[PDB]
């Protein structure tokens, strides 16, 4: 869930196994903000639904002319 | 800059046509890349600075791109207004957007008259 | 965006610092599945958009007795 | 066994606020970390592996456990029915749920009775 910067770089073949089974590891730093390591699938299956949100608002701001426009 | 991939033009195109209407399943990956490209380059080309320019570029960039026969005026409108949205510019319907975008689409009002209009609506 | 496990191993400082910048890398294994790195601020953005959509359809699917709920 | 962490029984609490009416912004975390805390115990306790004895538990500390002034109740039931969800089980609305839901808040049905019910609607 949470490893140093140093801990993954000795056993990043050991993060993969365990990202892949299913978990989603932070990774600390002493400077600035942090890191998170995911699998594909479930990172991009995160970001469509951010992106799909993103859309919905879009539309519902833009209704009326959204609309419209289909039938010009 | 934030920048609309190519991937996901199509993705904006698919999500209208399902909530809108239109023939589904029709988009042209190719023609995604072309648009996106066309705008890319423009902005280098002629070394962009101003948002409302450069949402005009994506908006007839879009609504002449043929990225599938059906909502691609849609498509243009809303890929404009999301990068105003993106790069932090507050964004509202219009009675002259759709005007606008028609307009934009037959070539009747060219890429500084879209951006004029949107700088006049959205930047202060 | 794509790189290998051990690119990774060896370069991991400048990792970070693209991930912060705002990149989203992958990391690759040959013979294994893939994962993603980035920002923890724009992963849990995503995480959160995942569990509206969530939240949103089981809504839907009690959405009766919920409303009647309000009023007991 | 899939659960439900502390932020996110506070977001479903905020959301459904949102969506069906109550008094937003007083959500406690300290609420929602003490009644994840009770479904976890409760687990490792008695050992509980029926998903529908742990979605009643659910129920029953969320209803009792008061997050916040109101919605408490809707709450208890959607993040008990989320559970099951989460955990491969098929759930959908029934006229029982809200007798359900009030009498665990009232003490008049007990965990194992809630259990019961849910295993009635949703088992197989
Ligand atoms: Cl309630």
């Amino acid at each position: 869930q949470s490893i140093n910067f140093r801990t993954a770089r000795g056993n990043l073949s050991e993060v993969m196994n365990n990202v892949e089974a299913g978990e989603e590891v932070e990774i600390t730093r002493r400077g600035r903000e942090p890191a998170v390591i995911a699998s594909k699938a479930t990172f991009e299956a995160y970001k469509k639904a951010a992106l799909d949100a993103e859309f919905a608002s879009l539309f519902d701001t833009l209704d009326s002319t959204n609309k419209e426009l289909v039938n010009r | 800059m934030r920048h609309i991939s190519p991937e996901e033009l199509i993705a904006l195109h698919d999500a209208n046509i399902s909530r809108y209407g239109g023939l589904p399943g029709m988009s042209d990956p190719g023609r995604a890349e072309a648009i996106i490209g066309r705008v890319q380059a423009r902005v280098a080309y002629e070394e962009i600075t101003d948002l409302f320019e450069v949402s005009a570029t994506y908006l007839v960039a879009t609504a002449r791109g043929h990225i599938s026969n059906d909502a691609n005026k849609r498509t243009a409108l809303n890929s404009a207004l999301l990068f105003l949205r993106r790069n932090g510019v507050q964004v509202f319907d219009s009675p002259e957007l759709a005007d606008l975008t028609v307009g934009a689409a037959t070539g009747e009002i060219s890429v500084s008259s879209v951006a004029d209009t949107l700088r006049r609506l959205y930047g202060s």
